């Protein structure tokens, strides 16, 4: 019942890999992958007076 | 005996046709496409 | 050639586990479980979870 081990999913590719196909064991090959990172973002506001 | 058609005179005619051997194949970025990066959406896609 | 022989093993028991799995989601409602959502709404409510 114990965690075991993880995996931090932004931290670089591999892990986006492993968290976006769900698995440890990945199993050799060429994968495309999904974003798992924050980068905050900013604003751009514009309107008419 | 009996008769038989043979012929006396050819040409070659030539018959076309197309196999197709593949597809053009495709990856989709499916968080992305569902939630297009908002966290409010991601939290009830994992009602699914 | 060995590896269709397992590929058709893992194909069916993929079939299998995608039926259990369907029963654990709440697809939107407050529960997956009628007996909870039988205790806790009133009954116009229950009929729309
Ligand atoms: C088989 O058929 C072809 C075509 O029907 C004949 O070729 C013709 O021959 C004559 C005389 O040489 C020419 O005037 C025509 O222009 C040819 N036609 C074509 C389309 O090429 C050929 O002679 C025939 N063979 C036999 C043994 O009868």
């Amino acid at each position: 019942g114990y965690i075991t081990k993880a995996v931090d999913c932004g931290y670089d590719d591999l892990a986006q890999l492993q968290c976006s196909y769900e698995s440890f064991e990945v199993e050799t090959g060429v994968y495309s992958v999904s974003s798992f990172e924050a980068s905050p973002r900013g604003e751009f506001i514009e309107q008419a007076t | 005996g009996f008769v038989v058609a043979v012929p006396t005179n050819f040409t070659f005619g030539v018959t076309q046709e197309f196999i197709e051997t593949t597809i053009q194949k495709i990856t989709v970025d499916c968080k992305q496409y569902v939630c297009n990066g908002f966290k409010k959406c991601e939290d009830l896609l994992k009602e699914y | 050639a060995f590896n269709k022989v397992q590929d058709a093993v893992n194909a069916n028991a993929m079939a299998l586990s995608k039926l259990a799995a369907e029963l654990s989601n709440t697809f939107g409602a407050i529960s997956s479980s009628i007996s909870d959502i039988l205790a806790r709404l009133d009954t116009v409510e229950q009929e729309a979870q």
